């Protein structure tokens, strides 16, 4: 498969484009993991339906 | 403009509300304010309502 550590950027993050997710632009996969360390670094934020934003 | 922190090692569970006026006036009349307005987050909450004044 494809497999894309989140690392530190949770995929929403990553979307959105969180200070320090740059590393993650324009990115690809088949399977988006996402980690427990993770975290966001970027004006508070809240995602209604967030789940689904996601999914 | 409340603050109410939670020390506690447990799930903290706040059931509150909000009230809706029959006129107008009889908002001003109990709220002063012609508009209510109503706030309760954390710091991955938030949630807000606004009151609907009818009959």
């Amino acid at each position: 498969h494809r497999i894309l550590d989140g690392i530190d950027c949770t995929l929403i993050d990553a979307l959105l484009g969180d200070p320090h997710c740059d590393v993650f632009q324009n990115e690809t996969w088949d399977l988006f993991v996402e980690r427990s360390k993770a975290f966001s670094n970027c004006y508070p934020y809240d995602v209604p339906d967030y789940a689904s934003l996601r999914s | 403009n409340v603050t109410m922190p939670n020390n506690d090692n447990f799930d903290k569970l706040y059931i509150w509300g909000i009230h809706h006026p029959s006129t107008n006036q009889e908002q001003t009349s109990l709220y002063v304010q012609a508009s209510g307005r109503v706030t309760v987050s954390t710091r991955r909450s938030q949630q807000t309502i606004i009151p609907n004044i009818g009959s």
